[PDB]
């Protein structure tokens, strides 16, 4: 076994998902009124998702120590932060197509490497807060904070790493990999940047900003059918083995 | 391995007063609403209770060092985001595990089951979750003043001098790291405590959605929210 450090964690962003299980939380549902001439593009987009969350399900099992707590805690810690984990890639992803009397709304938000979602389509798709909100709280407001890939990562795992997920068969077991991170990220800001004034709390003030946005993106994905709800456990489940 | 300036300590104190100033509202208030010696009583009281909460987190906001320096326009956009979520600190503190309930200002013991019949059962079971996780938290009224202060000048959406605020934010979250850095040995875990405080802030984010989509479900279910409530939080 290895420490549950940034330093394993890096070694893991880089590592490249298994694309060899089709696991649909996301689609569109046949009850889903979501208009027909975007049934095409939206379930396209669903599928991307997808991807992402069983790339984030084998990377969130490939961390120090999650794999030794009991599973059925493994599946609710995953099923609890996803969402959040997926909306936080997207953040930093976008990062980069900020274009930061003189400024305007962002108008690109890169879900994949490549591909990229522009501010109007969301706008068609009456998503158009949330996706500005996506940009400014989380997007913009890091690229001014200067986030690095080792703060970033820690941010990840903490988010995944949550003792406050209900149903938790022993949420101290899980409070230990949390506190050992909150080590490794202040550190980090000491020995990196000693310079800065509260940069451990600017970033962790990140983590609230990103729970509303994805209790938001709920709504929205619900309201839509869009999310497979009642089946995402067992995927989970199923995944994790 | 530094302590506080004057300022600090005189914001501490002051705080810690305004806490225990505000915990309960007046004995008129309190008085007045609990008169009284069918599913709309335990509605009654639950409501009823909750507009002075409200009004007291109010006020509590108003009696912060920088609150008066915000554009009206913002002061009502930051006490009306945390109107909801300090609500929830608050009823962390009168939580009482032996029983697994909260007590009213009334000294009234409330359970999950007082929560069904009133309606109100779809926020109790997460909201009596987050209490459980107050509790074995253990923290001290200096934490819980200095916590909430930072809850109100916590960034909201619809701000005008949003990098103000976060400033005047600055300071709390600064002054809580200095109080955190002396109660103990300025060691490893004195992060651990400042992180696992600052977590408090995302669970209060998702118990906050649900004050709202109860409120949403209640006006659905045709009854009457308090317009003071109705008002302060947005519900359509
Ligand atoms: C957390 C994210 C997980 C995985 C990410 C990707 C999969 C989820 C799907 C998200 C879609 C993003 C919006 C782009 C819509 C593109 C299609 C378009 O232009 O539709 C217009 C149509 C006009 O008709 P309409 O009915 O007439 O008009 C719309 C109502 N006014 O609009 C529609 O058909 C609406 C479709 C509903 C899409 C789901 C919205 C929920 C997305 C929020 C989640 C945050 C990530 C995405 C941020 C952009
Ligand atoms: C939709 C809305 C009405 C629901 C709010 C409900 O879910 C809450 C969060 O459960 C409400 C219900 C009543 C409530 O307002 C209170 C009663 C008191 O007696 C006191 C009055 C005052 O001393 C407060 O500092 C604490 C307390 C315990 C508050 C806390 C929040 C409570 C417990």
């Amino acid at each position: 076994v290895q420490e549950l450090s940034i330093e394993r964690l890096l070694e893991m962003e880089s590592l490249v998902a298994d694309p060899s299980e089709e696991f649909q939380f996301l689609r569109v549902g046949p009850d889903s009124n979501v208009p027909p001439k975007f049934r095409a593009p939206v379930s396209s987009l669903c599928q991307i998702g997808n991807k992402q969350i069983a790339a984030l399900v084998v990377w969130a099992r490939d961390i120090p120590h999650f794999s030794q707590l009991e599973m059925e805690d493994q599946i609710l810690l995953i099923k609890g932060s996803w969402n959040e984990l997926l909306l936080f890639a997207i953040a930093w992803r976008s990062m980069e197509f900020l274009t930061e009397r003189t400024t305007s709304p962002p108008q690109l938000m890169c879900l994949m490497p490549g591909m990229t979602l522009h501010r109007n389509s969301a706008l068609q798709a009456g998503v158009g807060q949330i996706f500005d909100r996506v940009l400014s709280e989380l997007s913009l407001k890091m690229r001014t904070l200067r986030v690095d890939q080792a703060e970033y990562v820690a941010l990840k795992a903490i988010i995944l790493l949550n003792p406050d997920v209900k149903g938790l068969k022993n949420r101290q077991e899980v409070e230990v990999l949390r506190e050992k991170m909150f080590l490794c990220l202040d550190e980090y800001c000491r020995r990196s940047r000693s310079s800065e004034e509260g940069r451990f709390a600017a970033l962790l003030l990140r983590l609230p900003a990103l729970r509303s946005i994805s209790l938001k993106s709920f709504e929205h994905l619900f309201f839509f059918h869009l999310v497979a709800d009642t089946s995402i456990a067992g995927y989970i489940r199923d995944a994790l083995r | 391995v530094p302590p506080l300036t004057a300022n600090q300590k005189s914001l501490i104190a002051r705080l810690v007063w305004y806490q225990e100033g505000y915990e309960q509202p007046s004995e008129e208030d309190l008085k007045r609403v609990t008169q009284t010696w069918d599913s709309d009583m335990p509605f009654r009281q639950i409501t009823e209770m909750t507009i002075l909460t409200v009004q007291l987190i109010v006020e509590f906001a108003k009696g912060l060092p920088g609150f008066a320096k915000i554009s009206q326009s913002d002061q009502i956009t930051l006490l009306k985001a945390c109107s909801s979520e300090v609500m929830m600190l608050r009823v962390a503190r009168r939580y009482d595990a032996a029983t697994d309930s909260v007590l009213f200002a009334n000294n009234q013991a409330y359970t999950r089951d007082n929560y069904r019949k009133a309606g109100m059962a779809y926020v109790i079971e997460d909201l009596l979750h987050f209490c459980r996780c107050m509790y074995s938290m253990m923290m001290d009224n200096v934490h819980y003043a200095l916590l909430t202060a930072i809850v109100i000048f916590s960034d909201r959406p619809g701000l005008e001098q949003p990098l103000l605020v976060e400033e005047i934010q600055r300071y709390y979250l600064n002054t809580l790291r200095v109080y955190i850095l002396n109660q103990n040995s300025a060691s490893p875990r004195c992060a651990v405590i400042f992180g696992k405080i600052l977590g408090i802030l995302t669970e209060i984010r998702t118990l906050g959605m649900q004050n709202s989509n109860m409120c949403i479900s209640l006006k659905l279910k045709n009854r009457k929210l308090p317009p003071f409530l109705e008002e302060i939080w947005d519900v359509a």
